[PDB]
């Protein structure tokens, strides 16, 4: 049925940019899949009770498979052939046979993507705690309800990098094992339950990038120790409840990725601008009524987005500030634009759209950076602007 | 069968005979048909009804015992140009192929050294005069003495030997026509000076060849024509300056390489159009990259370059900057004076957020712009749907 010219034409690329086999809805694997030596990753969908044979030698430029709702099994040759080759994987598992025990059993595997339906019974996974195995895994991507952190993550302590869990509404405890990270950089818990910080989270000592989106958190209060993650430039806390930032962020002098967005937030501090190093700050879509003046010193922020905000008056010092390429301030409560725009040499991205503006200045042709494409205004106040203020940002 | 009918990478008409119990008469039916392609065929005759296939111009033989009719034989004498013979045992290949005459590309992939047969059964290639393409894909232990004879007239030697050392013996001397020469994973070790004392090489490609050390390259400026000297593939781990000599390169296949640093010598070189340093040990790109003003397609994916520098884009022909893999921080927004580019490669990297002066390229689309989901969002909605809008018109 398959003859080599249709798997040929079959051939596309994946999201990781590989050459991958999207075989979906198919009773098992052709031998014909191997004639195409040049193959990097095949997308394996619902395709059960698969026998993969040795002739998996031939694809030597394999590095990635992608099972999706497959319970497939391997030859010994091949399974060592994976062993020697294979560097990702990723498997889904909507029913547990569809996670084969065979998968572990690699040690060149350097990218794991774990999606699926996990039982609560996770410390019983013997065929989890086979991590250890793999001496290269630096990434592991679990989106499934991991209550508990396993102690197969305890096993890959130190040589994992990007640790990612959508636990997907369950609350994610036994914290010891997340304390026991050493090595990791990339901690991304996405959607854990968490009412605040675990104490784990913060247990971390080489954490570069934190993501707690879609968790609960209740306060940042912790924060005399987080100059110890002076490796950490990347604070991601956006689409969450938190309602105000203390002056304790002041530990690390080493943030530069920064986000609140989607939160609680009523009034900005101040002391969060108190620190400079910030090049980037998110709170889209907060409940921000105004921003204190000490932003002045916020001058290396390249992103301030307080686009869709209930920000009603804009200081002039923020102004002051010209490294702020990317600066939205779209759908918020402003009134009058600032005519002091001109100073900001290095501005790229202008988005005002939906707030409400009685006439545009002719000043916003005092922007050097800007562009048609990049000012996103409506046709009405397109029309509303000068001839040269139009060519001065329509005109490339 | 017509709806069989494919297309070829020499956009010539296509179709391939895979598993049949003989050919088809209809196959010989066809009037449109350029490259027919037997593979696995058992004990088939060919008959002379090829005197309708007069666009059939490329006979693919895949592990193929034909035997012929002279009329047939007459007609692929008078017609038939390129033959690629692979073959398990050296009685596969036919014994009427000698009496082609107007055949010049060959492809005899399987291995042609035997005992008693080695290249004594090629002996009759003596009797091909036109033959210009001689792909050997054999395993060969030395090379022929047979090819010595016929290479005054040769003009690409493809060899590969899948891990077998050529003695070259500087033999090439009296083959002085060739314009390419591929010796693809021939273990060298080490380039011979049969190239050396070649003249007329344009495209030389040593791919797979183990090369540790490239310094002989200092001669090569004896070679006025080179244009393509694809070192890739290899164990090189540094390049000699000497490389700055060779002005005449135009595409430098460097990749899958082990060099650290590019010294700023090899960038002297003003002809350089296909600079491909990808899955090497690169940290840095010297400045000096906006000298070459020639260069369309850099492509440096999976290196450990952390930071482009501007110079990058004083190159303004850039026409695929593949950066994808790198460690690269973030993306200056000096590409937007970039006009050529046509697909910019930035998925797999370190980037931050995709500046918006990247939707200044007229010519870039979403195809071309691989980026990840999310660093495609980063750009304006406005920008954004500019980009693809150039996916849509």
């Amino acid at each position: 049925e398959w003859t080599p010219d249709k798997l040929r034409q079959k051939l596309q690329t994946n999201a990781h940019n590989r050459l991958e086999l999207p075989l979906i809805m198919l009773s098992g694997l052709p031998d014909t899949v191997f004639e195409i030596t040049e193959l990097q990753s095949l997308k394996l969908e619902i395709i059960k009770n698969v026998m993969i044979p040795a002739t998996i030698a031939q694809l030597d430029n394999l590095q990635e498979l992608c099972l999706h709702q497959c319970s497939v099994k391997i030859h010994s040759a091949a399974l060592s052939f994976l062993k020697e080759n294979l560097k990702v994987l990723s498997v889904k598992f909507d029913d547990m046979r569809e996670l084969p025990p065979w998968m572990y059993g690699l040690r060149n595997l350097e990218e794991l993507y774990l999606v699926g339906s996990l039982s609560h019974d996770i410390s019983k996974n013997v065929t989890l705690e086979s991590l250890r195995d793999l001496k290269s895994l630096k990434i592991l991507s679990i989106k499934s309800n991991v209550s508990k952190i396993p102690q197969a993550v305890v096993d890959v302590s130190s040589h994992l990098q990007k640790m990612c869990v959508h636990n997907d509404g369950t609350k994610l405890v036994m914290l010891n094992n997340l304390k026991k990270m050493t090595n990791l950089t990339e901690l991304e818990l996405v959607h854990c339950d968490l009412e605040r910080i675990p104490h784990a989270v913060f247990s971390l000592l080489s954490l570069q990038e934190l993501d707690l989106k879609e968790n609960n958190l209740k306060s940042i209060e912790e924060i005399v120790s987080f100059q110890h993650l002076r490796k950490l430039t990347v604070l991601k806390l956006w689409y969450n409840s938190i309602a105000y930032i203390p002056e304790h962020i002041k530990k690390l002098t080493s943030l530069e990725r920064l986000f609140f967005s989607h939160n609680k937030v009523e009034v900005l501090p101040s002391h969060l601008f108190l620190c400079n190093k910030i090049r980037y700050l998110d709170l889209s879509y907060n409940d921000i009524r105004f921003i204190p003046p000490e932003i002045g010193v916020l001058q290396s922020l390249q992103y301030f987005s307080i686009t869709c905000n209930k920000v009603e008056s804009l200081p002039d010092e923020l102004y002051f500030c010209k490294k702020l390429k990317t600066l939205k301030i779209g759908k918020n409560s402003l009134s009058v634009l600032s005519p002091k725009i001109g100073n900001l040499l290095f501005l790229s991205y202008l988005d005002i759209k939906g707030n409400h503006f009685e006439v545009l200045p002719p000043e916003l042709g005092d922007c050097r950076a800007l562009k048609r494409a990049g000012l996103v205004v409506e046709d009405a106040l397109f029309e509303t602007l000068p001839s040269d203020v139009r060519e001065q940002m329509k005109a490339d | 069968l017509r709806q069989r009918l494919t297309k070829n990478a020499q956009d010539k008409l296509e179709l391939h005979l895979f598993m049949l119990s003989g050919i088809p008469d209809t196959v010989f039916d066809l009037v449109e048909l350029e490259v027919l392609k037997l593979e696995l065929i058992p004990d088939v005759t060919i008959p002379p009804s090829i005197a309708q296939l007069t666009g059939l111009k490329e006979l693919w033989l895949y592990h193929t015992a034909a035997k012929i009719e002279a009329p047939a034989l007459a007609f692929l004498r008078e017609n038939l140009r390129a033959l690629h013979i692979k073959f398990t045992d050296i009685k596969e290949i036919p014994l009427w192929i000698y009496s082609l005459k107007t055949l010049e590309e060959l492809h005899l992939t399987g291995n042609l050294s035997a005992e008693n047969n080695r290249y004594i059964v090629i002996d009759g290639l003596r009797e091909l005069k036109r033959l210009k393409v001689l792909r050997l894909k054999s395993n060969l232990s030395k090379l022929p003495q047979v090819v010595t004879d016929v290479g005054v007239h040769l003009q690409k030697l493809s060899i590969n030997n899948e891990g077998t050392k050529l003695i070259v013996l500087n033999s090439l001397k009296k083959m002085v026509n060739l314009t390419e020469l591929e010796l693809i994973r021939c273990d060298l070790e080490r380039i011979p000076h049969s190239i050396f004392s070649l003249h007329n090489l344009q495209e030389i490609d040593l791919k797979d060849n183990n090369l540790k050390t490239i310094e002989e390259i200092i001669s090569f400026q004896h070679l006025h024509r080179l244009t393509c000297l694809k070192l890739w593939y290899n164990h090189i781990a540094y390049i000699p300056i000497q490389i700055g000599n060779l002005t005449n390169l135009e595409r430098l296949y460097l990749n899958r390489n082990k060099i650290e640093k590019i010294p700023t010598q090899l960038f002297y070189c003003r002809k350089l159009r296909y600079l491909d340093l990808s899955h090497n040990n690169l940290t840095f790109l010297p400045a000096d990259i906006g000298l070459l003003q020639n260069l369309q397609n850099l492509a440096v994916t999976a290196n450990r370059i952390e930071a482009l520098p501007p110079e990058l884009f004083q190159c303004r022909k850039l026409r695929a900057l593949h950066l994808g893999n790198n460690v690269l921080q973030s993306l200056p927004s000096r590409v937007g004076e970039l006009t050529n580019l046509t697909q910019i490669e930035l998925r797999g990297n370190r980037l931050e957020c995709l500046p918006v002066e990247l939707g200044e390229c007229p010519l870039l689309k979403r195809s071309g712009l691989v980026v990840e989901e999310d660093l495609f969002s980063t750009l304006p909605p406005e920008v954004k749907e500019r980009l693809w809008r150039a996916d849509k018109e």
